[PDB]
RNA sequence: CGGUCCGGCCGGGAACUCAAAGGAGACUGCCAGUGAUAAACUGGAGGAAGGUGGGGAUGACGUCAAGUCAUCAUGCCCUUACGACCAGGGCUACACACGUGCUACAAUGGCGCAUACAAAGAGAAGCGACCUCGCGAGAGCAAGCGGACCUCAUAAAGUGCGUCGUAGUCCGGAUUGGAGUCUGCAACUCGACUCCAUGAAGUCGGAAUCGCUAGUAAUCGUGGAUCAGAAUGCCACGGUG
């Protein structure tokens, strides 16, 4: 059918290089590539107290940004299937592939 | 917070894991189901003979590393203190100072 | 401002007339950010306070701010360890923020029922020279023209 | 006019002149407004006499009169004799839902004394 | 032809068309009477098509999106101005003198820690 | 205000209850769960409930059916 | 006043993140304790290794090691039977399926953490707290730091009061987030109490 | 541009909004005048932006033996108790005084009907649609969604029409009585919410005192953390202004 990547990380350019990655094990399998689309960027914040008893009015605020990336490939040959199905990327990058 | 604070919230999660995840679960769905025998389901009483420590609601998030049970992150399963010595430490992945 | 030499913003002028007295006075009558009841407020008293006389509106309400206008204000001082008042002549823009004020002022003190007519009411007093802002205005002058010595 | 509760209410709309009955607010006069048949910003001048017998006969569905005032004496006095806790914040003039007694107890404190 | 510009202002983002010659304008499918039920925003739309005289001599097709009334007409307004400049080039002087050709970045503030609001910090007590 | 899927009562208090009903008179009933609510066969019997320290003695009557004991054991001491 | 850690500003703009995994909302807790106690048990059994810094991160199902250390044969020892230990040790902690590599320090002068660790065992073995201080700023700054200053605090030498003392060299620009600070802590555990000393290792800009 | 159940919905398009990665852009760079021919200052052009453009993070040496031994770590005392387990109670008391807030005293408003325009977030022992039942809180059934897709989720001030007509009122909602819902072993002390009923003070506040310089104050809604449940607090977001 169609397969679509979802890429997940804390660091973008840990998942541009992922995303690259497997644009170009795609391509040079000999499918077609369709993206990678940006998807918006989820951004978790928290804002705790600095201080060990009281003052409340000092604060750090902290944030974890997820970027996403989209890949959708039209047709995966078995080729293409199986050559990403085994592919190496770094540790801090989640990878989900969708049927 | 004292070890026998820690070690009461560790029998409260292991009573909780045993009793509650299947038994209370099965009473309190007798307790509510309108359909099911509206005058002696029995099951209002045998809820309370099951230990207290058993029911999730008692028990309380503390700090995985201090026991401190105030300024909780159910993200980062620590206290406030402890969120932020080990965000500057480096040790959070992702986590850093924010603005904007 | 200490060292702050400052410019001006700008002001858009009245949807219904194209003044930039209008637009103030909806902007000094305004409560809340409400300028859209604040516009209607306006906008009835001036249709209102334009069929009694018979010179338009903004005519009318010109002619009403030329009542309530002050020459000249006095300044509160504290030189000779008591209350020096200085009379001190009055800007142009300073005189139409006063008038305006002293007439919302005054038409937000009324019996009247509601905001409209209020300001109807007191634009009409104002051109027939009567009214409390006439009164504020008088009673400025009064307080100048004692500590004329002053100057 | 005057009702069934003999309280004689206002010369007004009727949907707010028959909230003068002591037990029955705006939503129990739009009731009996409707079970009636009447408008709800007709006033009470206007109204027929065989239409003040028609609410009246309506709101004698209702405990709403000195009947009512009755009603919850009773139970204040059951609260205060059983001798609750209900009934002791009854005897002692002190909130009765749980409020804070330390500050803004006032509605039930009445004015303040040092 | 047509002749496009974008506008913005505080949360808002109009796509403005215009074209050549009626009196016509539509925004978001709705007439001007018809989506600002406000003067001012009615005559903040207009305002750019009248130093330049255009009263039935450009079509516009108007969307926007984000903000509300006073939003979104600075935004059509600033569309209308981007697309007018696209369509002359001459109009430039005109609608800078004006004003309208300036995005008007004025954002709402954050609020800050310890303050009510952006700026406003709570009751100070002395003794 | 607890739904209306039956009251509560706790399950010590309603087999001592059953127990001095059934025979008959009996000594006051100590109990800690002021919780508990007053039914209808509790009528006669005097419940000594705790307050925090003592255990307050509670004669039933037909007139605090529905109640929970606690309401008739005060915990705060004022004068 | 209290000053921002001159770490924790940094990460992302020069300063990398010591663990490098990701995970959703449900595992987030998890790993981050794993992570604790993994660091803490190879703190606690390499304390005469010069461990400098531990990087931990997750690939899909397993957990792998960089432990930085000026001392590397003897966290690997004979027939690296010791670096194997470590290993069955963390793949325990861990849960998963664990791998350990070894980076070495080729100048511990430079780490902060290893001169903070060198100064707070001079303090137990009761030597004078300003010779270790100086010491350690000579040491760093004839091997090419641009600027170092270390800061011990609390019942120096014994005294009664407690002080704090601090000696600069060079350059430390603290505001300057292009700059690569290196700063470390330690705690001196002495019959007198607790000494911290913050050590402040400026490498350059960019 | 074709088709259309008029719904970007479906062919399609890659223009535009936007998403998010890279780059450009602002430097007193240019012009004029003043100035020790210096640094600078005043104005102008151009430009989305002009003079550290707006906001944030960033807190020097030190001061207050300032706060925390109750986050944690750490150099006298207790130890069949100053340790540990349990049930109930208290931390929620109440003559009173203070700080910080919310709601008001109304007509720039209350109520009724109709209708317009946001941003930022959270969600798997979770968010939970549609439909049915209930006056309502909610309940039953049961999709979709680890989420630019599904859900929370109807923005409210606003606008149109009607009414109220200055009164302790169709303002105000306190307090209290009755009847309930949900969470939770369990709502008595001591939960939140709903319905019916009741309708305190309050008609703009003495001495005094606070915040704020522009998308600011003022006002209007929205979300999140903690959290089984319990926000008028806190942290954030946009609308009008």
């Amino acid at each position: 059918q169609r397969i679509r990547i979802r890429l997940k990380a804390f660091d973008h350019r840990l998942i541009d290089q992922a995303t690259a990655e497997i644009v170009e094990t795609a391509k040079r399998t000999g499918a077609q590539v369709r993206g990678p689309i940006p998807l918006p960027t989820r951004k978790e914040r928290f804002t705790v107290l600095i201080s060990p008893h009281v003052n409340k009015d000092a604060r750090d605020q902290y944030e974890i940004r997820t970027h996403l990336r989209l890949v959708d490939i039209v047709e995966p040959t078995e080729k293409t299937v199986d050559a990403l199905m085994r592919l190496d990327l770094a540790a801090g990058v989640d990878v989900q592939i969708s049927l | 917070a004292k070890q026998s604070m820690k070690a009461r919230e560790v029998k409260r999660v292991a009573l909780a894991d045993k009793y509650f995840a299947k038994r209370a679960e099965l009473k309190a769905i007798i307790s509510d189901v309108n359909a099911s025998d509206e005058d002696r389901w029995n099951a209002v009483l045998k809820l309370q003979t099951l230990p207290r420590d058993s029911s999730p609601s008692r028990q309380r998030n503390r700090c995985r590393q201090t026991g401190r049970p105030h300024g909780f992150l159910r993200k980062f399963g620590l206290s406030r203190i402890k969120v932020r010595e080990a965000a500057m430490r480096g040790e959070i992945p992702g986590l850093k100072k924010a603005s904007w | 401002p200490r060292r702050r030499v400052i410019g001006q913003r700008k002001i858009l002028p009245d949807p219904k007339f194209g003044s930039e007295l209008l637009a103030k006075f909806v902007n000094i009558l305004m409560v809340d950010g409400k300028k859209s009841t604040a516009e209607s407020i306006v906008y009835s008293a001036l249709e209102t306070l334009a069929q009694r006389s018979g010179k338009s509106e903004l005519e009318a309400f010109e002619v009403a701010l030329e009542n309530v206008r002050p020459t000249v204000e006095v300044k509160s001082r504290r030189v000779g360890g008591s209350t020096y008042q200085v009379p001190v002549e009055v800007r142009p823009v300073r005189r139409n923020a006063l008038a305006m004020r002293w007439i919302v002022e005054a038409a937000r003190k009324r019996g009247d029922k509601s905001m409209a007519l209020r300001l109807a009411n007191e634009l009409s007093d104002a051109a027939e020279n009567k009214g409390t802002a006439v009164k504020k205005r008088e009673d400025v002058h009064r307080m100048a023209e004692a500590n004329k010595a002053f100057a | 006019a005057r009702i069934a509760g003999i309280n004689i209410p206002d010369h007004k709309h009727a949907v707010i002149a028959l909230t003068s009955i002591y037990g029955v607010g705006k939503t129990r006069s739009k009731a009996i407004l409707a079970a009636a048949g009447i408008a709800e910003d007709v006033k009470i001048s206007e109204l027929s006499e065989g239409q003040i017998d028609t609410l009246r006969d309506e709101v004698a569905k209702f405990v709403v009169e000195g009947d009512l005032r009755r009603e919850i004496s009773m139970s204040i006095k059951r609260l205060m004799d059983l001798g609750c806790y209900r009934g002791l914040r009854h005897r002692r003039g002190l909130p009765v839902r749980g409020q804070r007694t330390k500050t803004n107890a006032r509605t039930r404190k009445g004015p303040r004394k040092p | 032809n047509q002749y496009y510009g974008t506008g913005r202002r505080k949360s808002s983002a109009a796509r403005v068309f215009i074209k050549p010659g009626n009196g016509k304008i539509v925004i978001n499918q709705r007439s001007l009477e018809q989506y600002f039920g406000r003067e001012t925003a009615r005559m903040v739309v207009r305002q750019p098509l009248e130093l330049v005289d255009m009263v039935e001599k450009l079509d516009l097709y108007i969307t926007v999106k984000g903000g509300g009334i006073s939003g979104q007409a600075g935004a059509i307004r600033h569309g209308i101005t981007r697309a007018l400049m696209e369509y002359d080039e001459s109009l430039r002087s005109e609608l800078r003198k004006a004003g309208f050709v300036t995005r008007d970045a004025r954002q709402v503030e954050r609020k800050k820690v310890g303050l009510r609001k952006a700026r406003r910090r709570p009751q100070f007590s002395k003794r | 205000r607890s739904l209306k899927k039956g009251p509560f009562i706790d399950l010590h208090l309603l087999k001592k209850v059953e127990k001095a009903v059934e025979s008959g008179d009996k000594k006051p009933l100590r109990t800690w769960s002021r919780r508990s609510t007053i039914f209808p066969n509790m009528i006669g019997l005097t419940i000594a409930v705790h307050n925090g320290r003592q255990h307050v003695p509670v004669f039933v009557t037909d007139e605090m059916v529905g109640h929970k004991l606690g309401e008739f054991a005060p915990t705060r001491t004022y004068r | 006043g209290q000053k921002v850690h001159p770490n924790g500003i940094r990460l992302g703009i020069v300063k990398p993140w010591n663990s490098t995994w990701f995970a959703n909302t449900k595992e987030f807790a998890d790993n981050l304790d794993s992570d604790f106690k993994v660091r803490q048990y190879l703190t606690k059994e390499l304390a005469k290794a010069s461990v400098s810094r531990i990087v931990i991160e997750r690939p899909a199902k397993s957990i792998r090691v960089t432990i930085h250390t000026a001392r590397p044969g003897i966290v690997i020892g004979k027939k690296g039977e010791d670096v194997e230990k470590l290993r069955k040790v963390v793949a325990d902690i861990a849960g998963v399926p664990a791998q350990i590599n070894i980076a070495e320090v080729r100048k511990p002068e430079l780490d902060a953490k290893l001169v903070a660790d060198s100064i707070t065992s001079q303090l137990e073995r009761r030597v004078m707290f300003r010779r270790a201080m100086k010491r350690a700023v000579q040491n760093a700054m004839r091997l090419g730091a641009k600027g170092i200053k270390v800061e011990v605090s609390g019942r120096l030498g014994g005294a009664e009061i407690a002080r704090t003392e601090w000696y600069r060299e060079g350059r430390v620009p603290l505001h300057t987030l292009r700059a690569d600070i290196d700063y470390n802590t330690s705690e001196a555990h002495t019959t007198y109490g607790v000494i911290g000393v913050k050590v402040w290792i400026f490498k350059g800009e960019i």
